[PDB]
């Protein structure tokens, strides 16, 4: 978790985050 | 005589009980021989308190007897009132800067020779006179051996320490954002110990095996970098150069090696900062040292390296530098300059120096 | 519930134990590889003594000499464990070498001794020093001196000394 | 093949991403 | 554990000191050096004997 790594690791966990949140809300929809 | 105490080289044992003293067997079981000596026997030079005789051995004293074997004068010895190597001082009236302690003892004009591992320089040389050296040296600095502190220790000192609490607030809010039960919790904890909603938990079974992925790599980078031991190159080291004061360095007072450094240019902040806790014993610094109070004891060869051979707890690393050799003291122009020489030189080539190196100077540690 | 920790804590356990054995593994594969790598007396390892050093030259020859009158300590260091003879000193490395682990002396010699040695389990290490040369004793002002000066001097411009050289100095892969 | 084989190609695709990454933080340190 | 300790052996063996080093000193088949003929490099080298 140095730094980069540790930020890059922080992002890429937000970003998975939103898009299981939104892929979920369109197979709910369908 | 007057002799002062240090191991390997002279012994200083109390007298038992009615005044005999005890009888040793070497290695070989031999006899060692001893004689009788008297000095301060109270404590440190403070209060001058009874000075009962006491039994004296080592190097030095059966050179001194065998050296007197021939031209068989006798003789009687006596520690010195001071404990210091000789060297130069002023005074609160300073017009003659005279000598304390063991040249000044010798120089004042009450005693006869000096048998002691004194080193042999220029100015010693012109205010006295040395005979042939029957021993060379140069002096080594030491330090602890090591820490073996390294043993699961570092649980949350791997330089960033946010480690543990990160990955426990991650969890906690994937967990949370997952919850859309005590089953969920424990199903969330083993995907962090690997015992819509299938994309979810996926993704998250993904995560969970990067971040494991990425926690063993950055323990095993810690836990490949703990190699240190700097064990100082020598007196060029600039950790050491700098004065810092988490690694204070010492030596002991009036003696060789505070004359060699205050006259040789070199630098001046080393000798300030050396001389803030320079010592007032031969041996009270290992103890200290060995204690942790210091760690860095600059002093002469031979009776560093085996005290630290003798107990498995210091160890000597550098190069050397500065070279010298023990030699044998005496007044200025005593009827007694060429007897010691010759003897000295005769024995040096007979091999008896190299029997007494062998008998007095052994290995024990390794 | 309850088992379900503990077989977390085992787990923990397990994966914490895995990263020490790899750590561990990984510092010790960095050992001892390229070991004596003395380079030459200027170092720590084979200055002062760091308990274990076994040095010898032969008693009286160039070596000792120089190196007493140079390093005065190694003098008596060496002479404790100072071998009289050459062809003996490299028999001892034989002795499962506890005895003796370094045998200062010309490297001429030395690299005939590896290139005899068809086990090749040896191999010199360390720059040259104190380079020094040969010749042919004579008495103090003896005659003949210049006529064999120049002899060997002509001998060695036509290369003579390569012929004899090439003729003896051989060469083995180590 | 449920996992004759494709379960192996799995097994060797992770652990040599694992050493490989094993390695590439060893370099990068 | 020992492919990490072998891919951390990372510019070994690429590098060369000075006159004085055993690939120098021995080369057998592998490791030819040679200069250009006889210009001032090749006096220089055959001249000193030390």
């Amino acid at each position: 978790m140095g730094i980069k790594h540790f930020s890059g690791l922080f992002v890429l966990l937000c970003i998975g985050f939103g898009l299981s949140i939104l892929t979920t809300i369109g197979e709910h929809i369908v | 005589i007057v002799t002062i105490h240090q191991e390997p080289f002279v012994y200083v044992k109390p007298t038992m009980s009615d005044g005999t003293c005890k009888e040793e067997f070497t290695v070989n079981g031999d006899p060692v021989k001893k004689v009788i000596c008297t000095g301060p026997n109270d404590t440190s030079p403070g209060s001058p308190r009874h000075t009962v005789p006491q039994c004296c051995y080592g190097f030095c004293i059966d050179l001194l007897i065998k050296l007197a074997r021939t031209m068989n004068f006798t003789y009687e010895v006596h520690l010195v009132a001071d404990g210091k190597f000789g060297t130069q001082e002023r005074v609160n009236n300073s017009n003659k800067k005279e000598w304390n302690g063991m040249m000044g003892e010798l120089l004042s004009g009450q005693a006869d020779m000096i048998v002691a591992p004194l080193t042999i320089n220029n100015e010693r040389a012109q205010y006295i006179e040395f005979s042939k050296p029957f021993k060379y040296q140069g002096l080594t600095i030491l330090v602890k051996k090591e820490i073996p502190r390294s043993t699961l220790d570092s649980f949350m000192q791997p330089f960033q320490s946010t480690l543990w609490l990160l990955v426990g607030l991650s969890v906690h809010v994937v967990a949370v954002m997952l919850y859309l039960l005590s089953s969920a919790m424990w199903f969330s904890w083993g995907v962090l110990l690997n015992s819509s909603a299938r994309i979810l938990g996926m993704v998250w079974a993904g995560f969970a095996m990067i971040i494991v992925a990425s926690y063993t790599a950055n323990l095993a980078a810690f836990l490949v970098l703990d190699r240190p031991e700097e064990r100082i190159t020598g007196i060029n080291d600039p950790r050491l150069r700098n004065p810092s004061d988490k690694f204070i360095y010492a030596t002991v007072k009036q003696s060789s090696v505070d004359i060699y450094f205050r006259r040789q240019v070199e630098l001046s902040t080393m000798y300030r900062h050396m001389e803030k806790h320079n010592y007032e014993s031969a041996a009270e610094a290992i103890q200290a040292v060995r204690d942790n109070k210091l760690h860095a004891f600059i002093w002469d060869s031979a009776v560093l390296e085996f005290e630290a051979s003798q107990k498995c707890d210091l160890v000597t690393t550098g190069e050397l530098f500065f070279r010298s050799g023990f030699g044998i003291g005496m007044r200025k122009d005593s009827p007694w300059k060429q007897n010691v020489s010759l003897s000295i030189l005769k024995s040096h080539e007979n091999g008896f120096m190299e029997d007494l190196d062998k008998t007095w100077v052994r290995y024990q540690e390794c | 519930w309850t088992g379900r920790f503990l077989m977390n804590l085992w787990a923990i356990f397990c994966m914490f134990c895995l990263s020490t054995y790899t750590a561990n593994l990984a510092a010790v594969m960095v050992g001892e590889k390229i070991y004596e790598e003395l380079s030459g007396i200027h170092d720590p390892k084979l200055h002062h003594p760091s308990q274990g050093f076994r040095f010898g030259t032969v008693r009286e020859s160039s070596a000792e000499d120089y190196v007493r009158q140079s390093f005065p300590e190694m003098h008596e260091y060496m002479r404790r464990y100072n071998v009289p003879a050459t062809p003996d000193g490299v028999e001892y490395l034989k002795n499962d070498p506890e005895k003796l682990d370094a045998f200062i002396m010309d490297k001429a010699l030395l690299d005939y001794e590896v290139s005899i040695d068809a086990d090749c389990k040896l191999l010199t290490v360390g720059k040259p020093f104190a380079i020094e040369g040969y010749g042919i004793g004579l008495p103090p002002n003896s005659p003949l001196t210049a006529n064999i000066s120049e002899l060997i001097s002509q001998y060695k411009s036509h290369g003579f000394m390569d012929m004899l050289h090439d003729k003896w100095y051989r060469v083995v892969p180590c």
